[PDB]
RNA sequence: GGUUUCUCUUCAGAUCGCAUAAAUCUUUCGCCUUUUACUAAAGAUUUCCGUGGAGAGGAACAACCCCAAUUUUUUGAGGCCUUGCUUUGGCAAGGCUA
């Protein structure tokens, strides 16, 4: 697969967080992923299109509906490129 | 290729659709394909205008589909 | 006589969710140390050994790729392989949370096998089985698929059959579909499982299901070819089954072309098998040959990690079946719920199990399990003795610590702090304790309860009386029967009525 | 570099020389008798070579 | 210059079988279990001595409790056997001693009669396996009709290779040849440091060939020890070369010429 | 009251004899004689005092040349053909009393290094 | 087809636009199939990349950090930076 | 831009060289009238027979056709009205459409 869906994939359980194709966030720990970008996360934060921030329990969201995704900072350690 | 959602232990639950056009919906969300597709029945559409009004089963697109949200613990 | 990945360990460290604390244990000489070895240099690409006897276990901490590629702590307590050293695959069992058999193509069920197994029942551990060095049914044996798969059965029925002896509930059944058995053949550089067998298939070939397929080849399944469909009996091919079809006859004719046909039909094959090799590295011998080969088409490890945290209860999950065999209470009010949370947090309840000496010196290093808590360097940490009652308060002797390790295999990585979930060698608390101690807070009391000090699967009945030559350093000889006694479990030693110093062994 | 010889050269020396009784040579005299301290590298070489019975 | 060589498995196989004369029959190392150099070593340094093995001068040169003859319990009588095994438990002062021990997984590779049943053929050797048990079991069995099939692209992952030719039962007797043969590439010795006998004299069990013979086997073994035992690493270089130092100087030349030509030339020079 | 072991011997098709009689040799109580299926091994399973435990390694793999190979475990104890208080039998100090009179020693000799 | 003009910009500092507009700032230690961005130590930048201003540079700035984004809206590739040699 | 080979210089075996010789010294052991030549153990040091690492020249020999409706080379995300906002700019909101 790809280099960033690699650190995604390895980036299931550790914390993270997306900002989908529309301009809101959700913040989560790794709970699913996949190498189609079907996006499993739990105990999220949601950040809307004014900025209205809240838990979500667990959801499972569309590859093409992420557009940018915050990883935490241990993965930048296959540093062959 | 052809990997569909992990769909089994999400099948069989209520959750919210929210998609294109603001749309959204909530529907007990019991399978779908490996498209991305819905087919979420019990769905009650949640209008602008705030009205929940339930229409039953429908093939859910995922074609726009953004994501479900579950109101269960699976 | 890690500067940017140890950061990286410690997160996953707070994790206390990707890791896997299991013994790795089975019968003598089966593989367990190669398999470790091979890995170890996987990892690092950076009395014992002339006994070729291994005596004592030891603890490995490694962080490895599944078949996804998230990284994960590994926790893995070797054990030996000889009759009398199962002292150390209690303490083994103690301190992981899982046990992984080992067994050889070559025997299957034997003496350990079969009272290690029911040793993991009896302390209700994860049930792991890795049948290890299958070259020794292939170029050893000489024996036909269809045969070979007759006997792998064998190993798998019998040894299901007998932990059916040892276990009330038939919660679990293991056969290599569930995630119960890697196959390997530790020193060849090979371990796989149906799944990742049949996922490398997928990898290198069509878009087919690998889950689905994995589920469709162990166990008498057949396959038609024209239908493209697995069918119960139902093939008058008078042919093999799916397992034997997919898996022995493409490795049969492998290794027989390494071993027989090295020269030519090695290269239109190697081709065929999408690997090309240099000519000075087909210029080798056909065993450092056969290794490299199986490793470069096998990958590396994957039925091992893959099948292990498959079915890995992960200290997290954990903590809740153990504590009622763990503690001297279970779950009443305060320690037991304590551990229970597994949390990185307060009460640290600790169970050293363990103590390695310094080839140096006279000290210890401790080793034990963090069930509660968050040790560090200089913290204050109270010991809880064997004969320590909750009203025996002179049984804790109360310390510090020195430094901290943290063990592969035989390199000594010392950091300043550690969250529950792992284990840990402690400097500074070795004087106070003996066999085992369980640890708590310094100068911190809340209050506190102990585990029940580690109970055996032997009988100790050989009696051998010592003395010196001159009775002059008598004490010299005691300080030595003391640092034995710390450093096996049960080894005991009595000062007898005689005058005498007996000593109890296996 | 040095190069080698044909065979008969030697072969000319040493049978002329034979014995050393011709006052000719006369001075190869003392050098043999110098060589003396080598005769035993000589004889561990020669003998380390020998050809091995299944060939003439 | 004639080094490291590499040749072929046919090569090694018939080669094999021409000096399997001069060769050992044994396939594995739990023979010479009590036979061992490090047996040996202990035996030396506790002056007992093996049945068959050598004897050594001893290394070095009143009253106990534990000897007491009124409190022991003989069942089974000590013997140098077990205080060799066993050099810590069953001796006293055990100094300058070598703890050797060997479980060695017994290797079971079966030698064919003729080279025609197939490489994998299931001989009368092996003992039938007849694995029996209860009502045998039962599976999370994914029954079909559901559904399942094969996207016919890919095959069991060779099945255009057959399982065995005219090189496999050679490739796999060569997986248990001794040290010379179960190679395939590697250097060339001198031709004196080649040992033919060592194998020979190595046997545990000579099993009545006269007194004359079996103290000469014992001969060889206390020579063998020694040797082990006394070995240097050679610890120090420095590196003249006698011969090139000769050729590079105006009074010598050189040639090939017949040995035994060379061999009257040597002698007549001596003389 | 003495203790006996189980012991585990694989061996090749030969040295049966030999096993079997290293076990008289020692009081063995062979029990059990099975193939290895998928190999031409046996493995013999029997009992064996803890007494006459000592050595026994040793003693089969040099009379087999290592092709046998017993691993041991404490099984159960088990009744001493001795009568323990019998003062009509004494003892022979070194040479191996025989079955009744083990236990008299057995108690004889034990209280002697310990009970007096 | 020298295939070598990306990751000569890679291992290098690039500033990503995406069909968003913002200003993504981070090194470029890799690309993706469909072109997606793994880039660490990121910042968000949405008033401007700023150019040398007598005014000001720092104007609607946030720490990104480590961000992976998906190509389907990788817009623009330029180079905003060298290689820190971290 | 690589091997084979010649020669020239330079450093090392910590289990070797899957083989294994001799010498010197210190001390015990034995042969025994004295010394050499010996025995056979230990310890400490060496020579020799081979090998390995590095470099320099030099030589011979190889060679300047189909394609997109959840992640990018097709994608209908379209407009405006009004409001609130904020200094204007501009932001966010509801609706009408066709
Ligand atoms: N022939 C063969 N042997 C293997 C293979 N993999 C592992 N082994 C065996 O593994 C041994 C290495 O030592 P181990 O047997 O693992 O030591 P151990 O069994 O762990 O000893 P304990 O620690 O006491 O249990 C080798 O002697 C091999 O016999 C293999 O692939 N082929
Ligand atoms: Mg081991
Ligand atoms: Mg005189």
């Amino acid at each position: 697969i790809g280099v960033p869906i690699k650190v995604l994939h390895e980036a299931e359980g550790h914390i993270v967080t997306c900002e989908t194709n529309t301009g809101e966030v959700y913040r989560g720990k790794l709970i699913e992923a996949e190498d189609n970008m079907n996006c499993q996360m739990s105990n999220i934060t949601v950040t809307y299109r004014d900025g209205r921030v809240a838990q979500l329990e667990q959801v499972y969201i569309r590859g093409s509906k992420i557009r940018f995704l915050i990883l935490p900072d241990m993965l930048k350690n296959m540093l062959k490129s | 290729k052809a990997h569909p959602p992990e769909l089994k232990k999400f099948m069989d639950k209520k959750l919210s659709l929210k998609l294109n056009g603001g749309r959204h919906v909530q529907g007990i969300l019991r399978g779908f394909d490996p498209f991305m597709n819905l087919v979420i029945d019990e769905c009650v559409e949640m209008a602008t205008s705030g009205q929940q009004n339930n229409i039953g089963m429908v093939v859910i697109r995922g074609n726009s589909i953004i994501m479900l949200e579950a109101l269960e613990r699976v | 006589t890690t500067v940017y990945e140890m950061d990286f360990l410690a997160d996953l460290m707070d994790n206390s969710e990707l890791i896997r604390n299991v013994t790795l244990c089975g019968h003598l000489h089966h593989g367990k140390t190669c398999f470790v070895d091979c890995l170890i240099e996987q990892t690092h690409p950076e009395t014992e050994q002339e006994r070729g006897v291994g005596i004592k276990s030891t603890p490995v901490t490694v962080v490895l790729p599944d078949t996804k590629g998230k990284s994960y702590l590994f926790n893995i307590m070797d054990t030996p392989g000889h009759v009398n050293f199962s002292d150390e695959v209690t303490a083994g069992l103690r301190i992981s949370d899982g046990v992984v058999l080992f067994i050889d193509a070559a025997e299957g069920v034997m003496l350990n096998t079969e009272r290690l197994i029911k040793h993991a029942v009896q302390e209700r551990l994860a049930v792991t089985v890795c049948i290890n060095k299958i070259d020794r049914l292939i170029l050893e044996l000489k024996l036909p698929p269809t045969d070979a798969y007759y006997k792998l059965r064998h190993i798998v029925d019998e040894v299901n059959g007998l932990i059916s002896m040892y276990s009330t509930d038939e919660n679990l059944i293991l056969s290599p579909l569930l995630g119960n058995v890697c196959f390997s053949s530790s020193q060849y550089s090979i371990c796989f499982t149906l799944g990742s067998f049949a996922k490398i298939y997928a990898d290198t070939f069509g878009d087919i299901n690998y889950q689905e397929f994995a589920k469709r080849l162990w166990g008498d399944i057949y396959f038609n070819p024209k239908t493209r469909k697995f069918t119960k009996k139902a093939p008058t091919s008078s042919s093999q089954r799916s397992f034997v079809e997919f898996i022995l006859e493409p490795l049969y004719k492998i290794l027989a072309q390494v071993v027989g046909d090295v020269d030519t039909s090695l290269p239109r094959t190697l081709d065929e098998l999408g690997i090309h090799l240099t000519k000075e590295e087909l210029k080798l011998n056909i065993r450092p040959l056969l290794r490299l080969v199986c490793k470069k088409f096998f990958g590396e490890f994957t039925g091992f990690v893959d099948m292990c945290v498959q079915h890995i209860p992960s200290p997290k999950v954990g903590a809740k079946p153990k504590i009622e065999h763990t503690y001297t209470g279970g779950v009443d009010s305060d320690l037991g719920e304590a551990m229970s949370d597994c949390d990185p947090d307060g009460p640290l309840m600790c169970h050293t199990t363990k103590m390695y000496s310094t080839d140096d010196g006279v000290q210890f290093h401790a080793f034990g399990r963090v069930l509660s808590g968050t040790i560090h360097a200089g913290q204050p940490v109270k010991v809880l003795g064997e004969n320590y009652t909750l009203e025996d308060e002179e049984d804790s002797q109360i310390c510090t610590v020195g430094r901290l390790w943290i063990s592969v295999a035989r390199y000594h990585i010392e950091v300043n702090r550690v969250p529950a979930g792992n284990w840990v060698l402690i400097e500074g608390v070795d004087q106070p304790i003996v066999k085992t101690a369980t640890i708590t807070e310094p100068r911190g009391n809340e209050e506190a309860q102990i585990f029940r000090p580690l109970k055996f699967n032997t009988t100790s009945v050989i009696k051998i009386a010592v003395e010196p030559v001159n009775p002059s350093e008598l004490p010299k000889m005691l300080d030595g029967l003391r640092k034995v006694n710390k450093s096996y479990p049960s080894l005991t030693t009595k000062v007898e009525e005689s005058g005498e110093h007996v000593i109890l062994g296996t | 570099q040095k190069e080698d010889m044909p065979p008969e050269h030697v072969r000319k020396i040493i049978r002329d020389h034979g014995d050393m009784t011709n006052r000719k040579f006369r001075h190869d005299k003392r050098v043999y008798l110098g060589a003396l301290k080598y005769m035993p590298h000589a004889v561990l070489k020669l003998l380390e070579n020998m050809p091995m019975p299944w060939e003439q | 210059t004639y080094q490291r060589w590499q040749f072929t498995l046919p090569m090694m196989s018939t080669l094999y079988r021409l000096a399997n004369q001069l060769l050992t029959d044994l396939v594995d190392d739990n023979y010479f279990y009590l036979f061992d150099l490090k047996a040996f070593f202990t035996s030396k340094a506790l002056n007992m001595a093996i049945p068959g093995g050598p004897k050594f001068e001893p290394l070095v040169r009143d009253w106990n409790e534990f000897n007491d003859i009124n409190k022991i319990i003989i069942r089974q009588p000590i013997r140098t056997e077990y205080k060799i095994a066993f050099p810590y438990l069953y001796n006293n002062l055990p100094h300058h001693v070598h703890l050797t021990w060997y479980h060695t997984p017994n290797v079971v590779f079966i030698k064919t009669e003729d080279p025609d049943l197939p490489a994998f053929y299931f001989d009368p050797l092996i003992n039938p396996i007849s694995h029996r048990h209860s009502v045998k079991s039962q599976e999370p069995l994914p029954d079909d009709d559901e559904e399942f099939e094969l996207p016919e692209f890919v095959e069991p992952f060779l099945k255009d290779t057959p399982l065995y030719t005219d090189n496999t039962a050679n490739g796999i007797a060569l997986l248990w040849a001794p040290r010379p043969f179960n190679l395939r590439s590697g250097r060339t010795r001198r031709a004196l440091d080649i040992p033919l006998v060592k194998n020979w004299y190595r046997e545990h069990c000579p099993a009545g060939q006269p007194v004359k013979v079996r103290v000469s086997y014992q001969k060889l073994l206390k020579y063998y020890v020694l040797n082990a035992l006394k070995h240097r690493p050679p610890k120090a270089q420095k590196k003249r070369y006698l011969f090139r130092s000769f050729k590079a100087t105006k009074f010598f030349q050189s040639t090939k010429l017949d040995w035994v030509e060379v061999g009257l030339q040597v002698c007549r020079q001596g003389y | 009251m003495e203790p006996y072991y189980f012991v585990e011997v694989q061996a090749p098709a030969d040295c049966v004899s030999a096993v079997y009689t290293v076990l008289a040799r020692r009081r063995g109580h062979v029990t059990q004689d099975a193939p290895i299926p998928g190999s031409p091994l046996y493995t013999i399973k029997a009992f064996i005092p803890a007494i006459d435990s000592f050595g026994f390694e040793t003693d089969l793999r040099t009379h087999t040349q290592g092709q046998a190979f017993s691993l041991s475990v404490f099984h159960h104890w088990q009744i001493v053909p001795g009568d323990p208080l019998d003062k009509s039998i004494v003892i022979r100090p070194l040479e191996p009393q025989p079955a009744p009179h083990l236990a008299r020693e057995f108690m004889i000799k034990t209280r002697r290094r310990k009970g007096l | 087809g020298k295939s070598s003009k990306m990751l000569q910009h890679i291992d290098y500092r690039m500033r990503c636009i995406l069909q968003d507009g913002r200003i993504f700032i981070g090194t470029f230690k890799a690309f993706d199939k469909h072109m997606n961005l793994i880039l660490c130590d990121c910042d968000e930048f949405r008033k401007i990349k700023p150019k040398n201003s007598k005014q000001a540079e720092r104007e609607e700035k946030r720490v990104l950090g480590l961000v992976l984004l998906r190509g389907e809206n990788l817009v623009s590739m330029t180079v905003e930076g060298p290689p820190p040699k971290d």
